[PDB]
């Protein structure tokens, strides 16, 4: 029985070369024993019955043999020479009765084309030729980020007990622009074919929340590991780990309440970034909410962190408690600072933007686009300058200075005494 | 006098023959043949060809060329042990300052576009050099196109 073998072949972009073998039982690949690869030394084996079709094309390391399986998986074998094509074609035809297809790829350098959802891979065609293909197994998540914009996140190739170390620069995110009234249907079809986790059970949803940064009526759906923001034009998925801080701050109008999320990495809308999400509630808005949790899961994971049912209390309180319970982040409320007018903050302008400055126990926080967070540990000195019924506050820190202008002069003494109490160096010109 | 002069200069036949300035796609191409891809490209990494004015990107084990004229702008972010590069390409909606007469892509309502690709790498220094070289290649391309237009 003529076993045909190829040395120096790589499996799925493996860093280590291996020996590839064709047998009547199937395909085999084994890593070459010369590299200390912390990693199972077990041979990869693909049964002959699982092979659907095989394509030949140009890879990074020479020629690539791409094997399509009946289980909708794509196997990539790279490192072949151009001469190997005739031998491989004859052996694959003889052993598996499968034609080896030669697939030519577009080299034009154009970023426009047509996407084509094939059974196991997303194909991008440029002038009726494939430019690139992404296996559905490499897609981690997909999210509509624009009436015509689809963002695909790819599985980060890090450390998994079942995968060979990858060598090179890794693709993390692909954004497509699909014009016409069409991107929503493409997103639905991609979701069905990529087989993403289904029957998702949001623990709690909040409808029609009016944001300010960016301004929009978003639905907030909360899950065990992640928060989803659904909007008319943009869907966002935020992991609970990426929420750094939660602020719950009353607006000085005494009619509204602000809930502010600090997110790292900052949310993107096209080119603009939102490190802070600013939600605006009415103080008189009451909501009753039951958590969608089984009694066994509630007792084991969420007892003492979340209430099973929230009565008819203010929406911003319920939301702040749910965020605290799911993200394990402390909610920052207004500190011991009280303005001359007994208010929890002061009106000021940062450059051309009018807003409110909150002196919280650990930090100064400005709450109008752009949102500014300044921890007292990072502040070198605060300089009070005369512009006047108003005065200006320059906060100096290791990364620059921020001038807050148009502050009422009556608020000068309360602010100075509070900042001195927090151990901040105040200088009066 | 000018009303009649204009009525004589412009006839209804010239109006029928409307030379619509359909945007003239400036045809560019990175490579005609796979043999033109440099032998250097083999480490599954981002590489730049200044001769072909092309950025070669590692998409799922394939060396995908992108011409510098399809490239718009990019950003670089450092995150823990990794360096991220986002490359943005020309698409309608996120359009460049170019006039309606010359598009960097061919007109097409049914055409879908690669708007951005984000890559990561453990090697921060090289990834910073690659980003600088992409930015320099774009500056040289824009300068040559301005010089051509002035000539």
């Amino acid at each position: 029985m003529s076993t045909v073998d190829f040395d120096t072949i790589f499996l799925n972009q493996s860093k280590a070369p291996g020996r590839f073998r064709i047998t009547s039982s199937g395909l085999g690949w084994k890593p070459s024993s010369q590299v200390p690869t912390k990693g199972k030394t077990d041979p990869f084996l693909l049964p002959s019955g699982d092979i659907l079709s095989v394509s030949w094309s140009r890879g990074y390391r020479g020629w690539e043999l791409r094997v399509y399986t009946r289980n909708d998986k794509v196997i990539m074998l790279d490192g072949f020479e151009q001469q190997d094509f005739q031998q491989l074609k004859n052996e694959i035809q003889r052993t598996f009765n499968v034609n080896l297809e030669h697939k030519e790829h577009s080299l034009r350098g154009w970023n426009w084309g047509k996407t084509q959802l094939t059974r196991a891979e997303l194909v991008f065609n440029v002038n009726n030729r494939p430019a690139w293909e992404i296996p559905y197994s490499e897609i981690s998540n997909s999210n509509l980020t624009g009436r015509h914009e689809i963002s695909m996140e790819l599985n980060p190739k890090t450390v998994d007990e079942n995968h060979y170390e990858t060598l090179g620069d890794e693709l993390v995110e692909v954004r497509l622009y699909v014009p016409g009234q069409k991107s929503q249907l493409f997103y639905e079809q991609l979701k069905d074919k990529a087989d993403f986790d289904t029957t998702s059970e949001a623990i709690v949803s909040f409808e029609d929340i009016l944001f300010l940064t960016p301004r929009g009526r978003f639905e907030i759906s909360m899950y065990a590991n992640n928060l989803r923001l659904r909007g008319q034009s943009y869907d966002y998925k935020i992991q609970n780990k990426n929420v750094l801080r939660i602020f719950s701050l009353p607006r000085l109008d005494d009619r509204h309440h602000l809930v502010i999320l600090q997110v790292d990495p900052p949310l993107r809308q096209g080119q603009t970034r939102y490190p802070f999400l600013v939600m605006q509630f009415d103080r008189n808005e009451e909501l009753e909410v039951e958590l969608n949790l089984s009694d066994e899961e509630y007792k084991s994971k969420y007892e003492g962190k979340l209430n099973r049912s929230y009565g008819t209390d203010s929406t911003y309180k319920i939301l702040s408690h749910c965020l605290r319970g799911l993200t394990e982040r402390r909610v920052i409320t207004p500190g011991s600072f009280q303005s001359q007018h007994m208010q929890p903050g002061v009106n000021c302008s940062l450059k051309a933007s009018e807003g409110q400055i909150y002196l919280l126990d650990k930090c100064l926080f400005f709450a109008t686009k752009p949102c500014v967070y300044l921890p007292y540990s990072g502040i070198i000195s605060v300089v009070t300058s005369r512009g006047s019924r108003t005065f200006d506050i320059e906060v100096q820190f290791s990364g620059g200075s921020h001038t807050f202008a148009n502050i009422n002069k009556d608020e000068q003494k309360p602010i100075e005494d509070f900042l001195k109490g927090q151990g901040v160096r105040v200088k009066n010109e | 006098k000018i009303q009649k002069e204009g009525l004589a200069r412009f006839n209804k036949s010239d109006a029928q023959d409307g030379n619509e300035n359909h945007a003239v796609f400036k045809r560019y191409e990175s490579y005609v043949r796979e043999s033109q891809i440099p032998s250097k490209v083999k480490n599954l990494r981002i590489s730049i060809d200044p001769k072909a004015q092309t950025i070669i990107l590692p998409i799922c084990g394939r060396p995908v060329p992108f011409h510098i004229n399809s490239f718009k702008n990019g950003s670089k972010n450092e995150e823990g042990d990794y360096m991220y590069i986002r490359l943005n390409f020309n698409s309608p909606g996120m359009g460049s300052s170019v006039k309606k007469t010359e598009l960097p892509y061919e007109d097409g309502d049914d055409k879908e576009f690669v708007r951005s690709l984000t890559f990561r790498s453990t090697n921060k220094e090289r990834m910073s050099e690659v980003f600088k070289a992409i930015t320099e290649l774009k500056k040289t391309a824009v300068k040559r196109d301005q010089e051509r237009k002035t000539m």
